[PDB]
């Protein structure tokens, strides 16, 4: 009941923040620049991955809106409710190879293109995985989608969810151990430099370097810590007044997981002096 | 000068073993694809193997495939031919051949003076074994082909060689009508489809020695029976 | 006596230059209209080949 | 006292030839060619695309055959292409990288480069050793080498920053003619078709024609407000166009001896870095500061169609000598072969 | 679908083409370093402490440096003045003991002033709007003995400060990096030279690494 009005508002915010974001991010990737780094590579598929999540939201919006009555057709939800999880740990993963190529260039564009083709092929199998588990398994109900199910039965499902979830921390694991290194690295380049005529830039990128940890943390790092309880609770057998509990408190985290779609093209534009000057002019 | 030296050759016994070096010098070795040519006593001329530059590409003549091996050392200019089992059959003299691919090149350029070896597919025909000759008189050789040499591009991929007496064979003309770097005008070569004839105005003493057809269209590459100039 | 010498120079260059016969501009934009109206068949910028003349297909 | 009078002489001669320019100038080519109809909308398309330079492309020379380019970058790489199947036939590394000009001999048999090393070297590439080496350096300007262009095997033209042209003899290694009379660098020259005359532009705005064998200058033309970069002589051999930084290009006539038509376009502010003509001449390819290349109606002076596929410079294009195509080199390190389809 | 030539015409177009990625990857390896200045100014003497353009390579620490010296081209600047765009850096030499002196071919030009205007126009150039400049002071020991004799007053009429050498030295640099009118797209690295200087080499490494870095966090987007 309450759940649901703060939904439609949490996720108004970032539709349209999130739009606007990716799009003039997408201008500034393709448009102004017509020649782009290794890492201009990741960060022009996270923001195709984004947009895509961004296109996800109406579908769940307008859930939230008819009062958790979802008219439309059964398969749709199921290929709406995988392609927004499938844009989420596409950013996630190549998040991480930012950072881990962030680490290398600071203490090759052919391979970056690979691997951004290499990890959508890789993600579109785990989409087709999931949609051919989750129909083929048995037969859904239609009237409402984006709620809550028990997988005992379809325990092959949640493996493949609990995978997912340990690669997570394989990948946040990286994400935390390069930044801190960038981070660190920066700062004791800045005391040993500091008889120069700018210092203060290695003490500025290595703040930068720390925000975008933070912001990954804070996005990300609740909805997955939290997630071992979900998976824990669709397979064994608990009260139905826990249940709900869970599902409240995963989809309020998801939200905050949404977040970070419409932080990454704003994060991107203000520690780069090269836009904030093309952004002027 | 450019120069290549063929060594290892020598009487063997069936069924074995010998090692065949070619020594360049005088010319950028690594640049050149290299052939193996051989030539049985009183026989045409008759490809064995090809390495390419870069040692990529290496293509092998069937009655020798699977028992010879080429291979080539650009930082010592030194050309290999490891063969094995060899046969009764393989009683020739084989040449070192010089050959580069770009556009408008000349393969086939430079021959080796051959080491001596002894043992104890489109068909190109040259019907004419012998023609008698007298110096000035011009002089036209015909060759044949099963299949049409005219490629798509615009090349025939024809060539012309001369072995006079003694000596290693030399590039008359490449692709049917280019002539050969140091050779007189008064050569000409001129074809069609899968005829060719090669005229030689004011012919002179020089020119007596023997003369094959050889297809480049495809591998493996085939010599024509050879027509013999006498006076 | 370098400017001098650098004045007799330039101004003995200028006699030559104006002692050249000058067609009128008529005549000459004509001979310009009349070659390029020749050799216009036999431009394959101006008139594209067909597609089976062309090198670069 | 002389000097005052001698200059004072020399203003009377300009007036007396700028009298005599205006005296034959009765019509103009616009009016002369208003009846004909326009060449209409000229699209041409990229059929190859030259890779493999990794730096700015600053000249490029077809061969005589018209299928074979040769190409200058400063990652100190000569170039030479097979334009059919854009395979690489050689690639010959410069001693110096700072190339800015590149000249295909006739023969096809050498290739010529130079840049600010002062220097036109001379390259074989038909050697027994099957490799390009140097065959000749040509030193003696004492300025940079803007461009090169050979008479045959053994004669080379150059023009340098020194302000000054310069016949060479290639075997001898010496210079048999030296061409002063311009006060600025001189960027560019351009052969006649029966390679007895050659212009000249330089950076104090004015373009020069000179005897080869007499060695003088014949004309001078005026008109350009800025440095001319290029020049392309018209392929009769009777007018040659310019191309200066004022964003203009104009059409002189040798017989005429004065400008004839102005190609400029209000959008057009950026510099002009290359000119040539269509085989008929009918087209006038330039290219230019602002990552594109304008084909013009010589005639008409309209912008016919523009090349747009470069992300930077054109600095350099070229028409071969059977009119099928036009390749056009760029500060993005590639090079772009472009003809139109029925 | 290709002859037997063609298919080896095609194999010696990507053997060029790996000899010619390699090429690349070791000239992207080495920083290349415009050398400017004026005539007599010490610039000479930097290239002995490291007809037409003169390259100059030595190795330092693991790195590899060009230093392209065109003070012997007396052609126009702005003609040849973008092949140069894409240096690592600018290394300027200005003559502090040329503050008080008289450029000899204009004869009522002070040669500090010349240096002015001839940095103004570099630092300030379109083609070097992201290319760091390494301002080197040379000539300070001959600096100081001229300060004893003649006051930095002639040089600059509108100086106030005292006439102490440190003082001297430090208000010359202040007004060159104040022709600075990009100050936050380049950086101007000031050092001061002598004859006898041994740490030069030093830093310029220092100089060239500073900026090596930077660059990279501008291309990891987090500068
Ligand atoms: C499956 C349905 C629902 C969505 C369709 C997926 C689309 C949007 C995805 C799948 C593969 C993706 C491409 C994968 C690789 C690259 C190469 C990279 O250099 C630019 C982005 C680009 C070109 C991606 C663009 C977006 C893309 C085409």
């Amino acid at each position: 009941k309450l759940l649901s009005t703060v939904l439609t508002t949490s996720y108004s915010v970032i539709f349209i923040v999130g739009l606007v974001g990716n799009i003039i991010a997408l201008y500034v990737f393709l448009g102004i620049h017509r020649k782009r780094n290794s890492i201009q590579i990741y960060l022009l598929n996270v923001a195709i991955a984004d947009l895509l999540l961004i296109f996800c939201l109406p579908f769940r919006i307008m859930y939230h809106i008819n009062q958790n009555k979802w008219t439309l057709g059964v398969i749709l939800c199921k290929v709406v409710g995988t392609l927004f999880y499938m844009n989420m740990y596409i950013s996630i993963i190549l998040l991480g190879f930012i950072s881990l190529d962030r680490y290398i260039k600071i203490n090759t564009t052919k391979q970056s293109i690979y691997v951004c083709c290499i990890v959508w092929m890789l993600a579109l199998g785990g989409f087709l995985t999931m949609i051919i588990l989750t129909l083929k398994k048995g037969g859904h109900n239609s009237t409402m989608c984006f709620h809550y199910r028990d997988k005992h039965n379809a325990k092959g499902e949640a493996i493949f969810n609990f995978i997912l979830v340990v690669m997570f921390w394989l990948i946040f694991l990286l994400i935390i151990l390069s930044y801190i290194k960038i981070g660190k690295n920066l700062l004791r380049i800045s005391k040993r430099r500091s008889k120069f005529p700018n210092s203060g830039k290695y003490a500025t990128t290595a703040r930068n370097s720390f925000i975008v940890l933070i912001i990954f943390t804070i996005c990300f790092v609740p909805y997955h810590a939290f997630r071992f309880i979900y998976i824990s609770s669709q397979l064994n057998v608990s009260s139905c007044y826990w249940k709900e509990i869970v599902h409240k408190t995963n989809e309020i985290m998801l939200v905050l997981s949404s977040f970070n779609s419409c932080l990454d093209p704003v994060m991107y534009f203000l520690m780069s002096s090269n836009i904030r000057k093309i952004m002027c002019q | 000068d450019v120069q290549l030296v063929e060594s290892g050759g020598g009487l063997v016994q069936p069924g074995g073993s010998r090692k065949l070096s070619c020594s360049a010098s005088g010319f950028a070795f690594s640049s050149f694809g290299m052939h193996w040519v051989r030539q049985a006593p009183e026989k045409g001329l008759e490809w064995v193997a090809y390495i390419s530059s870069g040692s990529g590409t290496i293509y092998y003549a069937d009655t020798v495939k699977g028992r010879f091996t080429i291979s080539r050392d650009d930082p010592k200019n030194t050309l290999f031919l490891q063969m094995t089992s060899l046969r009764s059959e393989d009683t020739a003299m084989y040449y070192c051949v010089r050959s580069i691919y770009y556009y408008g090149s000349s393969p086939f350029d430079f021959w080796g003076q051959g080491t001596t070896l002894t043992v104890s597919d489109i068909v190109m025909t040259q019907a004419t074994s012998s023609v008698p000759v007298t110096p000035g008189e011009s002089v036209s050789i015909s060759c044949r082909s099963s299949k049409s040499l005219l490629h798509s591009n615009g090349n025939t991929y024809l060539y012309w060689f001369l072995q006079r007496p003694g000596q290693s064979p030399q590039l008359l003309i490449y692709r049917m009508s280019n002539l050969a770097s140091g050779v007189p005008d008064r050569f000409s070569g001129s074809g069609s489809g899968t005829a060719f004839t090669l005229t030689i105005s004011r012919l002179e003493a020089e020119d007596v020695g023997v003369y094959y057809c050889m297809q480049h269209l495809e591998y493996p590459l085939t010599f024509g029976a050879g027509t013999k100039l006498e006076l | 006596t370098a400017s001098i010498a650098q004045a007799r120079k330039l101004v003995e260059q200028l006699k030559m230059e104006a002692n050249i016969d000058r067609i009128k501009v008529s005549k000459a934009a004509a001979d310009l209209m009349a070659y390029c109206e020749a050799h216009a068949k036999e431009d394959p910028l101006l008139t594209p080949v067909p597609a089976s003349e062309n090198p670069f297909r | 006292s002389e000097l005052d009078q001698l200059r004072q002489e020399a203003e009377q001669l300009k007036n007396q030839i700028r009298d005599a320019r205006k005296a034959c100038a009765d019509a103009t080519l616009s009016q002369i060619t208003n009846n004909i109809d326009p060449v209409g909308r000229i699209q041409m398309r990229t059929r190859r695309t030259l890779r493999g330079h990794l730096a700015k492309i600053y000249a490029m020379h077809w061969g005589t055959d018209s299928r074979l380019l040769v190409s200058a970058s400063q990652d100190g790489k000569l170039i030479i292409w097979d334009s059919y199947t854009t395979n690489k036939v050689h690639a010959i590394p410069l001693r110096s990288s700072w190339v800015m000009t590149c000249a295909y001999a006739p023969s096809g048999n050498y290739v010529a480069c130079g840049g600010l090393d002062n220097i036109c070297s001379i390259y074989n590439l038909k050697t027994r050793e099957g490799n390009v080496r140097v065959s000749r350096e040509l030193a003696g300007h004492t300025g940079y080498l803007s461009c090169c262009r050979f008479l045959d095997d053994n004669q080379i033209v150059t023009s340098s920053g020194d302000t000054t042209c310069a016949l060479w003899d290639i075997e001898t290694g010496q210079q048999t003619t030296t061409f002063t009379g311009h006060t600025g660098d001189v960027m560019s020259l351009s052969l006649a078709p029966d390679t007895r005359l050659f212009v000249s532009g330089a950076c104090d705005a004015s373009a020069k024609l000179w005897d080869v064998r007499e060695g003088m200058c014949r004309q001078t033309f005026t008109g350009h407000e800025s440095d001319i970069n290029a020049i392309c002589f018209f392929p009769n051999g009777n007018a040659f166009a310019t191309g200066s930084d004022d964003a203009t290009c104009r059409l002189f006539d040798l017989r005429a001896d004065q400008e004839l038509m102005t190609y400029s376009h209000d959008n057009i502010i950026c510099g002009i870095t290359s000119v040539s003509f269509s085989k008929s001449g009918r087209l006038l390819l330039a290219g230019y500061d602002d990552f594109n290349c304008n084909v013009w109606d010589a005639l008409k002076a309209d912008r016919a169609g523009v090349l747009a596929g470069h992300d930077n410079r054109v600095s350099c294009l070229g028409v071969t000598d059977d009119g099928m195509a036009v390749a056009t080199g760029s500060w993005d390190s590639f090079l772009k072969i472009w003809n139109g389809s029925s | 679908t290709l002859s037997a030539e063609d298919k080896a015409a095609v194999e010696r177009s990507k053997m060029i083409d790996r000899n010619l990625r390699e090429d690349g990857e070791k000239a992207a390896r080495e920083v290349k370093l415009l050398l400017l200045g004026a005539g007599e100014s010490g610039k000479n003497t930097i290239v002995k402490q490291m007809t037409g353009i003169v390259e100059t390579h030595f190795t330092f620490k693991d790195l590899h440096f060009k230093m392209f010296d065109v003070g012997a081209q007396r052609s126009e600047r702005k003609k040849w003045i973008h092949c140069f765009e894409g240096v690592t850096a600018i290394i300027f030499c200005v003559a502090l003991s040329d503050y008080d002196l008289v450029l000899a071919e204009d004869e009522e030009m002070n040669r500090m002033h010349a240096s002015m205007k001839l940095f103004d126009s570099i630092c300030n150039n379109k083609w070097f709007t992201d290319t760091s400049i390494i301002l080197f002071l040379n000539k300070k020991d001959l600096f100081e003995e001229k300060i004893k004799k003649s006051p930095l007053t002639i040089c600059y009429p509108e100086y106030a400060g005292s006439n102490t050498y440190e003082e001297a030295a430090a208000y010359i640099q202040c007004q060159f990096e104040d022709l600075n009118k990009r100050k936050d797209t380049k950086e101007i690295y000031t050092h001061f030279t002598c004859s006898t200087d041994t740490k030069n080499v030093q830093f310029v490494f220092d100089a060239v690494t500073d900026v090596i870095i930077k660059n990279n966090l501008k291309d990891c987007g987090l500068f």
